[PDB]
């Protein structure tokens, strides 16, 4: 801990510095490009451990609604299979008792 | 020979000149170091809201935002405006109240 | 670099090491998770379909 707090303290002191150099020969730029890429360096930290909470919840969500709907998928199906073919049979019955009574009034 | 055909005929001409149309190409605003700071800037402090940090740790901090504030001074206190101390009762831009 | 340092301070050498391995472990984790995301959404995708 205190290694590192240390370390960060001297990784700012060269920054100082650099900016001390940069501003001497007024190329804060370079400041802010290394201000930039340090601060990305330490943008994520914990956000982490919730996230994948998160994550998990939502993948069990996500599997539970995928069962769920290939249990809907297959129910659809064979219903309106069910339906075609019985559209099928009633047009079947209906040609019979057009194509007898016709037949008959021949 | 009483066919109706109508077809397609041969007509010449040009596609006259083409207008010198409003190429308006906007000009996109680029994004300030400040407002690209912001977002980032917010989310490293985020992890630090609530974190403890060592003595020496708080001690780094102290020093880097005394040094933003010294160089918020400072750019307050630029030599072009510190001149003008040089004479304040002389220097009628630099209000006598 | 108030910020950046501030995380880093908070960040002791330990929590650094986090960011190397704790976290990427952690960060791992998201990226598996939104996989089985992928995958998840991609069977009900096909199955919508």
């Amino acid at each position: 801990d205190a290694l590192k707090v240390k370390k960060d303290r001297i990784q700012f002191m060269a920054v100082i510095e650099q900016l001390i150099q940069m501003v001497q020969n007024n190329s804060l730029t370079k400041f802010q490009s290394m201000t930039t890429l340090e601060l990305e360096d330490q943008d994520r930290l914990r956000k982490l451990i919730f996230r994948e909470k998160e994550l998990y919840q939502e993948i069990k969500k996500l599997q539970f609604d995928r069962n769920q709907e290939n249990k809907e998928y297959d129910n659809e199906q064979k219903d309106t299979n069910l339906k075609i073919q019985n559209l099928k049979e009633r047009l079947l019955y209906k040609k019979a008792r057009a194509q007898l009574k016709n037949q008959y009034k021949e | 020979m009483q066919n109706l055909s109508k077809m397609q005929s041969r007509l010449h001409p040009r596609p006259e000149g083409e207008g010198g149309g409003g190429g308006g190409r906007t000009k996109e605003k680029g994004k300030s170091l400040q407002e690209t700071h912001k977002e980032m800037l917010k989310n490293i402090e985020s992890t630090n809201i609530g974190k403890p940090t060592i003595v020496e740790a708080q001690r780094i901090l102290k020093i880097i935002d005394n040094l933003s504030t010294n160089l918020t001074i400072f750019i307050y206190l630029d030599s072009e405006l510190i001149s003008k101390f040089l004479d304040v009762a002389k220097h009628s831009k630099l209000s006598k109240d | 670099q108030k910020v950046i340092m501030l995380k880093k301070l908070s960040t002791a050498s330990e929590e650094d090491e986090n960011h190397k391995a704790q976290l990427r472990d952690l960060e791992e984790k998201i990226e598996e998770l939104e996989k089985k995301k992928n995958k998840i959404q991609e069977d009900l995708t096909k199955l919508k379909e």
